[PDB]
């Protein structure tokens, strides 16, 4: 009966990622945090996890629990969208917030001129609008024809190429963007404290961006790395290997996310 | 030197009751409590 | 030499003492609590980019006025929360603000040692006799205007002149607000010297100036009855009548931002920096309750004529005008 | 009728229209409190950073004449009474004082005014001599803005002081100090300044805001440096003690003018950092025209200091 305890894990990590952004939201409606850019980018990554954990993760957990799908194929198609679709825009916010500190590090006489409360609500929108989830819905771009083709079964067998192109735009290019902006905020950083150590006497911050940058980088990198294997070589990856790792770690991630996100006062007024 | 001219003007005054004051501002207070806002007419 | 000060000084201290008849404690006593009323933010005026430091209610119980950190004046509805009008100040900072009875001309104070009336149906006057910043206005008359400056010498004004037609002065520290009472013959005003003096109307001579307050009195305001008016946390009441202490008003630190009565008089609105007004029983002398809607620390407060509801201007931007 | 509902809407419409024009410049613009010592050359910056000149001179004449008659509080009779009685304003009185700033009691005064007030022996000198060539640069408010950054300064200019506990939302606060003005009354000036520091920087409303204390007229404290009349051990004990500190870097260049500008830098510093706010020190003369250029580099500095403490590395 190992399963029902590895299904009592799953149901109290989907509740710990419920809650871990449920409560990020509520205290961002109900006080006056709103309004400002980097609170608003939190906000929605919040958003993001919270809808992420709502609809993917219990349907997935069910799958792996009871071997059949007891629904159908036309809304498990909707659940492999919605998927992809929210793991995208968690790691376009990821990136999103990096570039909004990256900006107002590097040039803070322009940090409130380029942010603005229309410029956030557009940013935000193109990033979730940012196509890659409706395309396998309507193209149908998403050897064991059968799965696709049967009720009881909803296996991931995709094409090669649209699995290259859709890992890169999802994550590649956000890590190159995450990893170049971090890294001028920490030779910034660096570059002030010096400055400041030129006062005759009288690194934490290091330590501060290194768990956020590892956070994204131990959670996400592995089942993009096996991700693209599978894509290139077919018959070295295991189906378990590739779905314990993949699903668990992403999504892991958003309430990771969550509790790298003042905010103390607002949670302890609940 | 001035102070001293406030002083006598200070000096001379008809003081009141510290009771009868007392007694006099909880009646105003009371006269008054009936039209105290502080739901239908409310603007709110 | 001040040996004769002295001695009317002692004079005084020992005729304020013996005035003493009974504590108002006890007729507190016998006083039915008010109980525990929780204001409600039935409205919210916002939109105002600015530290608000001013905030006067209208005679006409409908309209109120704030004035900006960064020179921006708005009237507010507080039925629609739209603003009517917002006329920037010349003078970029704003220490003050008042509405006159009458509604024509809304006052408008600042920092620049200049006191300036805007014409709501533009400026009609420029007043700079004073020195220093306007410390508190408040329109007496649709020509007279009480002004405040930090140069411990409060004036009378008359708009249509534009000259200063009488003059108040002997105040040691700054004084930081003025108040008028309903029967317009006199007004109290609160210095830096921890002392409240109530000039006459004309004469220009101290009625009972008290000096109970450790710390720089910040504000004070009038009893509706007119008899009696009340940065340490404490914020004593004075009978006029008696020019004594009422009543001295115990975890509180912070400090004390504004003080407003009720209508009846029995709830004494009062306002901290510490982000949350606490409103205490003026009779039985006991805190009730307390409200809290905004962050940053609270700079002025007011009661409408019709008493029916209460306006709490914030350094948040917010002002939530509670009911 | 709905009219005036639909009026009320347009006009709180128009008007949240203009404020929403009018908050990008309000949050654009840097604001910078100059809250400077009394006659501690503030003026001075102000002048290098951005008919009343002959009128200038005559004030400041009579001021020395002021000074003159204070003179004689402290411590050509004919023409010192002329000017002292005609030294209130609402030809020969000209005549009188310029002979007695000739006369040997002007020059004794000079020789010994730390005690006594002026503004400007030079422009004394000069009104002898006598607008000329920078002899009138020998709430003010300030909007000079780089072509890079919007900056506009504030000028206050108060014992109690509660104008500074007004401001809290200034980018900065300007902390002009004269480090010369140390033998100029129970305590000394340069005292004074430290305690009004100390006052500024332990502010409970200030609590966010930081200080570029620009150390004005340091060629006037090297000048009276290279004179051994009064050492700064004498008014300050501690200087003795006081050795080079081990970071320098001199112009050019003298060491006992570089060791006493470093003690007043490290004595400013120690109640800086006794404590947030950050105080970036300078040193500066009334030549310096590069003193807008170091305040555009401070102000960079502080924003940039700013965010990465307002939760973040
Ligand atoms: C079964 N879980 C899915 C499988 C494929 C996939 C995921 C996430 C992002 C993508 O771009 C994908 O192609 C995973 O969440």
């Amino acid at each position: 009966v190992w399963v029902v305890g590895m299904g009592i894990v799953m149901s109290l990590i989907v509740l710990a990622i419920v809650f871990g952004n449920v409560l990020v939201i509520t205290a961002i409606a109900k006080f006056e945090r709103l309004q400002t850019v980097t609170n608003y980018f939190i906000t929605s990554l919040a958003c993001a996890d919270l809808v992420m954990g709502l609809a993917v993760v219990p349907f997935g957990a069910a799958h792996i629990l009871t071997k059949t799908w007891t629904f159908g194929n036309f809304w498990c198609e909707f659940w492999t969208s919605i998927d992809v679709l929210c793991v995208t825009a968690s790691i376009e916010t990821l990136c999103v917030i990096a570039v909004d500190r990256y900006f107002a590090i590097t040039s803070p006489f322009k940090y409130q001129s380029l942010l603005t409360k229309n410029k956030a609500r557009v940013i935000i929108l193109m990033v979730w609008i940012v196509l890659t989830s409706f395309l396998p819905i309507q193209m149908h771009w998403y050897e064991a024809i059968n799965c696709y083709a049967e009720e009881t079964c909803c296996d991931f067998f995709t094409n090669q190429a649209y699995a290259i192109a859709s890992s890169i735009v999802s994550f590649y290019v956000p890590l190159v963007i995450m990893v170049f902006v971090y890294s001028r905020v920490f030779q910034e950083a660096k570059r002030q404290l010096q400055k400041i150590d030129k006062s005759e006497g009288r690194h934490k911050a290091l330590k501060t961006l290194g768990i956020i940058m590892g956070t994204f980088t131990l959670c996400w990198l592995p089942f993009f790395i096996v991700n693209i294997v599978h894509v290139i070589q077919d018959n070295l990856i295991r189906k378990e290997v590739y779905i314990l790792l993949n699903w668990i770690g992403y999504v892991n991630s958003g309430f990771n996310p969550l509790i790298y996100c003042d905010f103390r006062i607002a949670f302890q007024e609940l | 030197r001035k102070l001293v001219e406030q002083l006598k003007m200070e000096a001379n005054i008809d003081r009141i009751k510290v009771s009868k004051a007392a007694a006099d501002l909880m009646a105003y207070c009371e006269a008054h409590a009936k039209e105290d806002p502080l739901a239908s007419e409310n603007p709110f | 030499l001040r040996q004769e000060a002295e001695q009317l000084k002692n004079q005084i201290r020992d005729a304020r003492k013996a005035c003493a008849d009974a504590t108002l404690s006890q007729i507190t006593n016998n006083i039915d609590p008010v109980g525990r009323i929780q204001m409600r933010t039935r409205r919210t005026l916002r939109g105002h980019l600015a530290k608000i430091y001013a905030m006067h209610w209208g005679t006409d119980s409908r309209l109120l006025v704030s004035a900006s950190q960064d020179g921006k004046l708005i009237i507010w509805d507080s039925y629609t929360t739209n603003k009517v009008h917002a006329i920037p100040l010349r003078s970029s900072w704003v220490m003050t603000c008042a509405y006159a009875p009458s509604g024509n001309y809304v006052a408008c104070g600042g920092l620049d040692n200049i006191c300036s009336i805007y014409n709501l149906k533009r400026v009609s006057r420029e007043l700079a006799g004073h020195t220093g910043y306007l410390s508190c206005c408040r329109f007496l008359d649709d020509n007279q205007i009480v002004t405040s400056s930090g140069d411990t010498t409060c004036a009378l004004w008359d708009i249509e002149t534009g000259q200063q037609t009488t003059t108040f002065t002997g105040h040691t520290g700054d004084v930081m607000s003025l108040s008028l009472a309903p029967d317009t013959r006199l007004f109290v005003s609160g210095a830096c010297d921890a002392s409240a003096k109530l000039w006459d109307v004309r004469e220009g001579m101290c009625r009972q100036t008290f000096t109970g307050h450790e710390s720089d009195i910040n504000a004070i305001c009038f009893f509706p009855n007119g008899n009696a008016f009340a940065d340490d946390a404490t914020c004593r009441l004075f009978d006029l009548r008696a020019d004594q202490e009422l009543m001295t008003y115990d975890n509180i630190i912070c400090g004390i931002t504004s003080v407003s009565f009720s209508k009846s008089g029995r709830l004494l609105l009062a306002g901290y920096d510490d982000f949350n007004c606490n409103v205490w029983d003026a009779l039985k002398a006991d805190r009730a309750g307390v409200l809290a809607g905004h962050d940053n620390r609270v700079s002025c407060l007011g009661v409408t004529d019709d008493g029916m509801a209460v306006a709490t201007g914030s350094w948040d931007s917010f002002l939530k005008i509670w009911n | 009728q709905r009219n005036e509902e639909k009026a009320q809407r347009e006009a709180n419409k128009k008007i949240e229209k203009q404020l929403q024009k009018d908050k990008q410049v309000y949050r654009a613009t840097h604001r910078l409190l100059l809250l400077g010592a009394g006659e501690s050359g503030k003026s001075t910056i102000v002048k290098q950073m951005r008919t009343k000149v002959q009128d200038i001179k005559n004030n400041l004449k009579e001021a020395i004449e002021t000074i003159v008659a204070a003179m004689s509080n402290l411590v050509n009779q004919f023409r010192v009474d002329y000017i002292l009685s005609v030294m209130n304003v609402p030809p020969e009185f000209y005549e009188h004082a310029k002979a007695l700033w000739e006369d040997e009691g002007v020059r004794a005064c000079y020789e010994r005014s730390n005690e006594y007030q002026l503004i400007a022996q030079y422009f004394l000198d000069k009104i002898d001599v006598i607008p000329s060539d920078q002899d009138l640069l020998r709430i003010f408010e300030t909007k000079f803005q780089v072509d890079k950054v919007n900056f506009h300064m504030f000028d206050v200019g108060d014992e109690r002081r509660k104008w500074i506990q007004c401001f809290n939302d200034v980018t900065a606060i300007i902390f002009v100090v004269a480090s010369s003005s140390y033998n100029m009354n129970q305590t000394n000036r340069l005292q004074e300044a430290l305690n009004l520091f100390k006052s500024i920087w332990n502010n409970r409303w200030l609590r966010t805001i930081s200080v570029i204390l620009f150390l004005n007229k340091q060629d006037l404290l090297a000048e009276k440096v290279l004179a051994g009349k009064s050492k700064i051990e004498d008014y300050f004990p501690e200087f003795a003690r006081y050795t080079t500190p081990e970071d320098a870097t001199p112009e050019p260049e003298d060491p006992r003018v570089t060791r006493a500008k470093y003690f007043i830098r490290d004595e400013f510093l120690r109640i800086s950092t006794a404590s947030r706010h950050y105080c970036y020190p300078h040193f500066t003369c009334a030549v310096d025209t590069e003193n807008i250029r170091r305040v555009f580099n401070d102000c960079r500095d502080i924003i940039q200091r700013m965010h990465l403490r307002q939760y973040e590395l």
